[PDB]
């Protein structure tokens, strides 16, 4: 699986 | 069939390091759903952000932003571990329905994007020959992504070391470890994969007391 980044 | 509607341009989403990945592919017919698992950038990470994307360059900049929303509450788990799966559906209506859910947490968020959002006809044709004339840097700028990512997860990794290693770790060698982060911080910046895994590198030799004492 890919990565998602964080809420800024 | 001389004309068959289809979505015209790539829909997917943002992914670690400015990527896009590609849920739907160019000219797809509609009604169409398709969904595919994604994970956590960061160990502990305890929400993630969709940017839901419609172009079809690699780097996500240069896409046409279509919608965000944030999925929160996952559990603390390293990561890659936790499974994010995120669906996209196009209704006869071209209406664009996107949802992620947390297997883990069964928790679930979505957004509805509208049929006339995005590009327009002129829009779409610029965009495709863009992407025609950057294929080759764009495979270039997903490799520097790879090591990005890399040198993005040795920086938090470390980090957390120093934090949970408190005073055992001699100050000296926290010094180094300081610099080190920071030229590694720095190189990240920019497009050179040989500059980041020097930086890597030098965070390491100056690491061996702290991965002792982590270990």
């Amino acid at each position: 699986p890919p990565y998602l980044p964080r809420p800024r | 069939v001389l004309l068959l509607d289809v979505t015209p341009l790539s829909l997917g989403i943002e992914t670690m390091g400015g990527v896009m990945t590609t849920l739907i592919a160019k000219n797809t017919t509609i009604p169409t759903k398709h969904s595919q698992v994604f994970s956590t950038a960061e160990d502990n990470q305890s929400a993630v952000t969709i940017h839901v994307l419609q172009g079809e360059r690699k780097r996500a900049a240069d896409n046409k932003s279509l919608g965000q929303f944030n999925l929160d509450g996952i559990n603390p788990a390293p990561r890659g571990m936790p499974q994010i799966e995120v669906t996209f559906d196009i209704d006869a209506d071209g209406i664009l329905h996107v949802s992620a859910k947390d297997k883990n947490s069964g928790k679930e968020q979505k957004i509805t994007i509208k049929a006339s959002s995005g590009l327009n006809e002129d829009e779409i044709q610029k965009m495709v020959r863009d992407a025609e004339a950057n294929a080759e840097a764009d495979r270039k700028f997903e490799e520097l992504v790879q090591t990005r990512n890399q040198g993005d997860h040795l920086l938090h990794s470390t980090r957390k070391q120093v934090e949970e290693a408190g005073d055992k770790l001699p100050a000296d060698d926290k010094t180094a470890i300081e610099s080190a982060l920071t030229a590694l911080e720095t190189a990240l910046k920019g497009e050179d994969k040989a500059a980041i895994e020097a930086k890597m590198q030098e965070l390491a030799q100056v690491s061996q007391k702290l991965m002792e004492i982590a270990q």
